[PDB]
C-alpha cells in the first residue's frame, strides 16, 4: 500500500478499497 | 481522528483499517 | 449485469462531498 | 440499501443526504 | 454539503454532483 | 471566477450552483 | 443496461484535463 | 450528445477536445 | 454489455494506492 | 489480463498487489 | 490538454487518458 | 522521473506521453 498523506476524497476511496465488503466509517472529527 | 492520523500524518494500511466496520 | 463495485466508488466520493464535516458510514453487505 | 437504491438508478444530492451521519 | 476548498478535478465532480440534469459550465477564467 | 470563489476561498452550495446551467 | 450517470462522472473529469484553461460546458438533457 | 457518443463507446482525448470551450 | 474503459480508470487508481512507491505497468491490449 | 480478471468480477487489494511492479 | 502540476492519483488518471490503448507505466522513482 | 517532471514541475502532453507503453 501507499505511504503518504491521504486526504479528502482520496482518504475515502482508500478506505473504500482497503475495507472492502465490511464497509467503513468516515468521521473527520464528529 | 482519521484526518490527523492519515492525512496530517502518514499512516500504514493497518492504521487505515482501524476505520473499517 | 451492471457493476456495484464501481458504483460504490462513486457513491462514497459523493457522500464525502454531501455529508461534509458530518461524515457518514458506508455499509454494503455484512 | 444505498447500493440498491442508488446504483439501480440515479440518486440526487438530496436523496444522498439521507445516508449522512 | 462540504465546506472547504474545492479545486481542480475536484471542483468539477462537485459541480457534476450538485448541478445534476441541468449540467454546468467550468471556465477557470476564460 | 469559479476558481477564486470556490477553490481559492470556500464557497457554499448556493454559490456552487451559480455555475450550473 | 449500461449506466450514463457513472459515465458522465468520468466524462467531466476527462474534459477537465483535456480542455485545460479553455474550459467547457457539460450538458446532458435539458 | 457526448453522453451518446462517448458512453456507448470509448472516445479518445482527440474526440474529447471537440467538446471543449 | 459492461464497460471496460470505465473499469480501467478505477483499476489504475487502485493500483496507484496498492503499489505505492513500487509502481506498476498498465497494459490492456497491444 | 487485469481487465479480464478484475472487471468481470471484484478483485481485492490482495489480488491487485499481484499486478504491482 | 491541461498545463499544471499533475500529482498522485491525478497523474495516473492523466496517463490513463492520454496513453489510451497502449497502456503506460507509473514508476515514481523505482 | 515522472513525479519531478510532471508533478513537481508542469509538463506538456508530449512529455506526459514519454510514459506511455
Ligand atoms: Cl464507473
Ligand atoms: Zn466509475
Ligand atoms: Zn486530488
Amino acid at each position: 500500500f501507499v505511504n503518504q498523506h491521504l486526504c479528502g476524497s482520496h482518504l475515502v476511496e482508500a478506505l473504500y478499497l482497503v475495507c472492502g465488503x465490511r464497509g467503513f466509517f468516515y468521521t473527520p472529527k464528529t | 481522528g482519521i484526518v490527523e492520523q492519515c492525512c496530517t500524518s502518514i499512516c500504514s494500511l493497518y492504521q487505515l483499517e482501524n476505520y473499517c466496520n
